[PDB]
RNA sequence: CCUGGUCCACCCGUGACGCUGAGGCGCGAAAGCGUGGGGAGCAAACCGGAUUAGAUACCCGGGUAGUCCACGCCCUAAACGAUGCGCGCUAGGUCUCUGGGUCUCCUGGGGGCCGAAGCUAACGCGUUAAGCGCGCCGCCUGGGGAGUACGGCCGCAAGGC
RNA sequence: UAGCGCCGGCCAACUCCGUGCCAGCAGCCGCGGUAAUACGGAGGGCGCGAGCGUUACCCGGAUUCACUGGGCGUAAAGGGCGUGUAGGCGGCCUGGGGCGUCCCAUGUGAAAGACCACGGCUCAACCGUGGGGGAGCGUGGGAUACGCUCAGGCUAGACG
């Protein structure tokens, strides 16, 4: 029944991007809009809409890919390269900001719902506060 | 000019009716110690021919790793089939902690202090191939901004 | 312990003129220059491919022999200097070259390590007033190594210091051939250093 | 001027066979076939003509390759007018990456014309001149225009990428820019400037493939009229 | 005749009622067993004929139990798509079974093939996934010993777990 | 006073002689059958050095019980299949609570050790002082996204 929607709509974003999708459609909660804004913030996606089709309310998110390179294979690398739903419904791990993650070194980034909101790690270590690690996405 | 240090040589056979004929494979890198690597894997019927060939082929496929104080941007996790290697970069001043395979191919990027695991299986060719697959893979802050900043 | 003796054995065997033995290895008779195959029977034959553990101990024992230092006195200084904060080679060379007997000898009271050792070991040298007896003592940045009364007279010390005067000593090192003492200024470092050492192999030896 | 000539018989082409990557450009569906949208067709036209104009006077050679039998001779008039090298019959394996062994065939074409005009017609026997005429004619077949400018290339025109797989693979992997004309049976990702439009229709092939021999003529400078398909066309 | 499942369409109602499920309970081929019945063919066992060195086998003639019915047990299998269930996403083409439609199409469900990305040790699977995920369940941790022994439980027994 | 191990690969260090599938070696692979760098001796070398080896035991390598960090077509592994109890998990908007979570000052987290400075024994081992973590767990306040539950609603799941 999407058992984690989170899971659900990060693999959409994943199985579109795979595929170089312009789009995707995921459906449309408050959580996963405040993810998908996290993730506009820090400029891996090019946002967000309201879209219908027979009463469902979505989100279609535009991806944002790299430049055609040069050489054999020439599809465009992905800004979300990985992307990875840590806090999973069969292990809901929480951190404190004395075990935040830096997510590879700081290029990549970790969602995290904190209790001031749903921040990005640099604003969980930031703020003080830790929370329910939602996704590393890198 | 490269560096040009070899890997493995393995001395792999083909069974001929009469004998068995061999094959001398060889897996060399070439690295100038500036942050450019080359996997060569020359099959030739004689050695050195194996070494030249391997040499030819690695200064043929370059890939350029991007360094910062003589290591590595982020950790990686990479994988070749069943092979997979990560490679977690180091506080420089730790050495090459890595296997002989990957050892040398990361010493021959110049890198200084790296910090590896060969897991999976650890087959000199297939974790030079995950290598090669890793350091191409590796991007910096700089190549990642710039992927962000639209 | 000192391992003992035979010292242009291990000039030869790693391929460098690591000074050992002193005047001799700087004179015309070194059997480093003249013959700069490793001893043994076979020696001056070809080179056995060293290996990727062969290349890593070879130049660790360039390291040691050296400084003379016994393995597990070596190793400890190396598990010490890995706890120890700072770039771990170019702190683990200034702890080498911080005992007494590379202090001494670096303030040239001798032509050698050994011959240093003999000086800190039978009671020569004096640390900040009174002798200290070990080849082993660090010495803190900013400590002046001297020689005391009963070896300031000394013949050997009197040609050591003949021999080094107008020397030059390091830079994070004095000297002070009027008194015969020297201020341990700081710790060196390999761009300090004249080593023919990569440290960073020595570093990759000990993750084995 | 351009679309008013590409909406005659030059777009609408192969059903049910598409490669859906090419669905940027394809337009309906009727009597089954996929016909393509010309709008975007000519932008992409100018987006290849811009490229060829440039890396055309830069110094730089385009490669010309068609195999089908319905690009074949409008190829070879149409490639050989601007100096630029061709491939009218059967592409071989690697006549780009193996370039340096493809040159010693294209050195025994130009010391077999040594043999051609030579005092090796009265000595060197007629069993050896059978020998060697079969060796001309097999290698000045299949390697005739592959023999002008003596260089790796600066960009090739692929007249079909799904028949020509193993050219655009090749010049993807030397780093060459493929240009290639392409009906809804191939991908636009493995193809640096597409040029999207039929492949197999004689007027489809030669009048863009003419109007760009064209653009690279007057890249040259003095532009002379192109070649004629109507000539015993019909 | 009785009756299950499932699909389409309408978007009519309920308002998260959902998914998976250790132990349970039920079904569970074929063989096998019990109590009757039925027995035409076929046919273990068995008897013969050649066959062959030998033939307990292939081949052929016969031939019982069984195969069959009803009730009741057994409960294993190459019970296999060797792929647990559900849900969501990720190019397509095909003919093919069904469903609807102001139907040279297009949408839904099912059975295959060829293939994108991706996967994979490869074979290959590839919107009916062996891809990407998430939930839950069972299971595996070198082969042999050994699915045997011991114990327990079940069975009329063989035998199963 | 200098010894002990090792020298086929793993593992750094190789020749000769004696042996002849014997005597023997061995941690695995394996050597040994008359040219043995694998056995026995000598030379030489390497490692470590008042130690060096062996054994047993434990952890690491072992991502070989996989939480970080494995799989299940064929490699070991899908239960024969369904219904379903416990369980585990749970669509969307709303509101309180604040139970999980997180935060804040404390209370404890004894000392010794571990860690960091700085000192005393000729240095070091040790030893002294100071400082900091220190998982937890209680207490009081705060946070409310997410997990929770009670209330309200929705129709995309499910059923009719
Ligand atoms: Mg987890
Ligand atoms: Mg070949
Ligand atoms: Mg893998
Ligand atoms: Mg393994
Ligand atoms: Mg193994
Ligand atoms: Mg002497
Ligand atoms: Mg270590
Ligand atoms: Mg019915
Ligand atoms: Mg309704
Ligand atoms: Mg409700
Ligand atoms: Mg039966
Ligand atoms: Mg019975
Ligand atoms: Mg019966
Ligand atoms: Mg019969
Ligand atoms: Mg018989
Ligand atoms: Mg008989
Ligand atoms: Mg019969
Ligand atoms: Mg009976
Ligand atoms: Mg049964
Ligand atoms: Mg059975
Ligand atoms: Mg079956
Ligand atoms: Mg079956
Ligand atoms: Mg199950
Ligand atoms: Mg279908
Ligand atoms: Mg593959
Ligand atoms: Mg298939
Ligand atoms: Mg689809
Ligand atoms: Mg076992
Ligand atoms: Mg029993
Ligand atoms: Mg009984
Ligand atoms: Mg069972
Ligand atoms: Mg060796
Ligand atoms: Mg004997
Ligand atoms: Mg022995
Ligand atoms: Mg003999
Ligand atoms: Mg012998
Ligand atoms: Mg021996
Ligand atoms: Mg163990
Ligand atoms: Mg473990
Ligand atoms: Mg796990
Ligand atoms: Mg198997
Ligand atoms: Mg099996
Ligand atoms: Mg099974
Ligand atoms: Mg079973
Ligand atoms: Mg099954
Ligand atoms: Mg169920
Ligand atoms: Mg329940
Ligand atoms: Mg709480
Ligand atoms: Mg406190
Ligand atoms: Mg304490
Ligand atoms: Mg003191
Ligand atoms: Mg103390
Ligand atoms: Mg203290
Ligand atoms: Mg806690
Ligand atoms: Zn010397």
């Amino acid at each position: 029944m999407l058992t984690d929607p989170i899971a659900d709509m990060l693999t959409r974003i994943r199985n579109a991007t795979r595929v170089y999708k312009e789009s995707t459609d995921v459906p449309a909660s408050r959580f996963k809009e405040e993810i998908l804004r996290i993730l506009a913030r820090e400029g891996f996606i090019k946002g967000y809409e309201r879209v219908d089709v027979d009463g469902k309310p979505y989100l279609r998110v535009y991806l944002k890919y790299g430049p055609r390179r040069q050489g054999p294979d020439p599809r465009p690398e992905q800004v979300i390269h990985h992307i990875r739903r840590i806090s999973k419904p069969g292990r809901r791990v929480y951190v404190g900001v004395k075990e935040i993650p830096r997510v590879r070194r700081g290029l990549g980034i970790a969602i995290l719902s904190t209790s001031k909101g749903v921040l990005t790690d640099r604003e969980a270590r930031k703020l003080g506060v830790g929370g329910e690690l939602i996704c590393e996405v890198w | 000019d490269f560096e040009e240090k070899m890997i493995l040589i393995r001395r792999t056979a083909r069974m001929q009716a009469g004998g068995r004929r061999f094959r001398f494979g060889a897996l060399v890198v070439v690295g100038d110690r500036q942050g450019r690597v080359g996997l060569g894997f020359g099959k030739a019927p004689e050695v050195p021919l194996a070494v030249q060939k391997a040499g030819y082929y690695a200064r043929r496929n370059m890939v350029e790793v991007p360094l910062q104080n003589g290591t590595i941007p982020h950790e990686i996790e990479v994988e070749f089939g069943a092979s997979k290697i990560v490679l977690k970069p180091a506080a420089p001043g730790t050495g090459v902690i890595a296997g002989a395979v990957p050892r040398a191919i990361l010493e021959l990027a110049g890198v200084t202090d790296i910090l590896t695991k060969e897991l999976g299986s650890r087959n000199p060719i297939n974790i030079a191939y995950a290598t090669m697959e890793a350091l191409r893979q590796l991007r910096t802050k700089a190549d990642v901004e710039r992927l962000r900043k639209g | 312990g000192r391992y003992i003796g035979p010292v242009c054995r291990l000039c030869r065997r790693e391929g460098v003129k690591l000074y050992l033995k002193g005047e001799r290895c700087y004179s015309p008779k070194c059997a480093m220059e003249r013959r700069p195959y490793p001893p043994g029977q076979h020696g001056q034959k070809r080179a056995r491919r060293p290996s990727d553990y062969a290349v890593r101990l070879r130049e660790k024992q360039k390291l040691r022999r050296i400084y003379g230092i016994s393995e597990r006195q070596f190793r400890n200084l190396f598990e010490e200097a890995s706890k120890k904060k700072g770039v771990t080679g170019s702190v683990f060379l200034g702890l080498l070259e911080s005992r007494l007997d590379n202090v001494v000898y670096r303030l040239g009271f001798a032509v050698s390590r050994r011959q240093a050792r003999q000086l800190v070991r039978h009671g020569h040298i004096t640390v900040n007033g009174r002798r200290v007896d070990l080849p082993s003592y660090r010495v803190r940045p900013g400590d002046e190594i001297a020689v005391a009364e009963k070896s300031r007279n000394l013949e050997l010390i009197r040609q050591n210091l003949e021999a080094m005067k107008g020397r030059k000593v390091g830079p994070w090192l004095s000297l002070d051939v009027e008194g015969m003492k020297g201020k341990f200024l700081r710790l060196p470092d390999r761009e300090d250093l004249a080593l023919p050492v990569n440290e960073q192999l020595v570093i990759e030896f000990y993750s084995r | 001027v351009k679309e008013l000539l590409e909406a005659g018989v030059h777009f609408g082409h192969e059903r049910k066979r598409w490669n859906p990557k090419f669905a940027r450009y394809i337009y309906a569906e009727r009597n089954g076939i996929h016909i393509i949208d010309l709008q975007k067709t000519m932008e992409e036209l100018e987006r290849t003509f811009r490229f060829i104009e440039d890396l055309a006077m830069r110094g730089g050679t385009i490669l010309f390759v068609g195999t089908k039998k319905q690009a074949q001779d409008i190829v070879r008039m149409e490639a050989e007018r601007a100096g630029m090298p061709y491939v009218n019959q059967r592409w071989l394996g690697g006549m780009l990456t193996n370039f340096k062994t493809i040159s010693q065939r294209v050195h025994r074409l130009e010391e077999l014309e040594a043999l051609f005009a030579s005092p090796e017609i009265e000595e060197r026997p007629k069993k050896e001149q059978v020998r060697l005429k079969h060796e001309l004619e097999r290698l000045q077949k299949y390697l005739s225009g592959f023999r002008l400018l003596k260089r790796l290339p600066d960009a090739i025109f692929v007249v079909d990428p799904t028949k020509e797989a193993i050219a655009v693979r090749e010049a993807r992997k030397l780093f060459i820019p493929v240009i290639a004309l392409a009906d809804t049976d191939s991908d636009p990702d493995l193809v640096d400037y597409i040029i999207p439009g039929n492949d197999d229709a004689i007027r489809s092939i030669q009048l863009i493939l003419s109007r760009a021999v064209d653009l690279i003529i007057q890249a040259r400078g003095g532009v002379v009229e192109p070649s004629p398909s109507y000539a015993l066309v019909q």
